[PDB]
């Protein structure tokens, strides 16, 4: 259960 | 403001140098200075602002999670009492994190959102408002946790309503908003089914609009779609 | 000092928490507070101090190198004039870096070195003094570059003389001192032959003393010997 | 020509 992925800094 | 004496263009130039140097605290201070000049931000400038603060708060969130985990272990049965230091230092990092979120929310409220009329700028800023209330919600435990969560929800919802009316389903801003709102539902709002539904519908509607895109836009859109898919794989 | 009201033991505890959280600026401030209590440092505490400031100055040095490279490119033929911003921001990072080095050197001079009587503490601190003068030398360009270089050399040399008299050739502090003094010779003092000779003799004398070591000490010593070998491969 | 390796923070 790793944390959900949000939008990374691109 | 310590950046009040520096030219707007010089602040932007230095934010780009700070990004290359991985000096994200400097980058954020430069971009705060640029926002405080009072002019609206271009697309590139909005992205510099976002990158700077996302990196700063990202380091704080990672540190807070390490310290919170240690604190929670210290409060299990059989754990040796170590005094107030773990709580104190977690509170120190938490307060600094809340300060950064309050700074970003303050820039959005004074006066980026009210001047943002185009869909791309308004959706970008409302998503940002949702994000930084979401980061406040991650550490909130008191009387205002429910109000913080509703502030995040409200900002994301307004951004969603604009994005659905004004942007194609493949627009990268729209996709990144839907991604982060789905993370809000899963990780903050105790609504995994809403998270999954949002991520699935977003993915499918983007898939059906990819045929309209150039090769470069197709790459931009599918990169974010992959994150939706990664989460759906984690969640189901 | 903002850490003056915190217990020595609490500062050490929080430096360890900050290390786990990768909050090296906090770690350094905690360890500075502990040093300023006026008591000598244990082996573990000296290593916390070193880790904290090495990470802080390491980020500054990496940023300074990025910005210096951009600045040097801006001053080549055919390069467009971009104004003072690159130099200004390189100077900003440089000044902050010099401030950290001055802070560390100040802790060593007031009063860590003068109270350090055992070889392990005295060599550790004199090596540190050499290192932070070396970091000052990396950015020095004015009238004092030669004096800064000689300050680094002098501290390293005193540390070397003690380490050769008082420590076995495999001692990890002695090995790390020789490694860093060899880097000083190659990168700062324009003395690659001295660098190679020092690294080779250090490696060979350590090799011949490994048979005296436990399995754990053997691992400690050979890890640093590998860095000597890596440099010799790069240099020859 | 990468920079020589000094002692890393362990
Ligand atoms: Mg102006
Ligand atoms: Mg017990
Ligand atoms: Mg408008
Ligand atoms: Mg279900
Ligand atoms: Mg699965
Ligand atoms: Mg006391
Ligand atoms: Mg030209
Ligand atoms: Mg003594
Ligand atoms: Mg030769
Ligand atoms: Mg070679």
């Amino acid at each position: 259960f790793p944390q959900s992925a949000s939008l990374p800094p691109y | 403001g310590a950046m009040g004496s520096m030219e707007r263009a010089s602040l932007i130039q230095k934010a780009k140098l700070a990004e290359q140097a991985e000096r994200y605290e400097d980058m954020a201070a430069f971009m705060k200075g640029a926002v405080e000049k009072g002019e609206e931000l271009s697309c590139e400038e909005r992205n510099l602002l976002s990158v700077a603060y996302k990196n700063v708060v990202g380091g704080q969130r990672a540190a807070w999670r390490v310290l919170s985990s240690i604190e929670q272990k210290s409060n299990e049965e059989g754990s040796e009492e170590k005094g107030p230091e773990v709580r104190e230092y977690r509170e120190k990092v938490e307060t600094e994190l809340q300060g950064v979120c309050d700074t970003v929310l303050g820039l959005l409220d004074s006066h980026l959102i009210k001047e943002a009329g185009d869909a791309e700028s308004r959706v970008f800023y409302l998503k940002m408002k949702g994000d930084y209330y979401r980061y406040l919600a991650e550490v909130a435990t008191g009387d205002d946790k429910k109000r913080i969560i509703d502030s995040a929800r409200s900002a994301y919802q307004e951004a969603m309503d604009i994005s659905k009316k004004e942007m194609p389903p493949t627009n990268p801003i729209r996709l990144g908003l839907a991604l982060n709102f789905s993370v809000f539902h899963y990780e903050i709002a105790n609504s995994p089914e809403e998270a999954i539904s949002l991520a699935k519908t977003t993915f499918d509607e983007a898939m059906a609009d990819l045929h309209t895109l150039s090769e470069d836009s197709y790459k931009d859109s599918t990169l974010i779609m992959q994150l939706l898919r990664d989460n759906l794989t984690l969640w189901t």
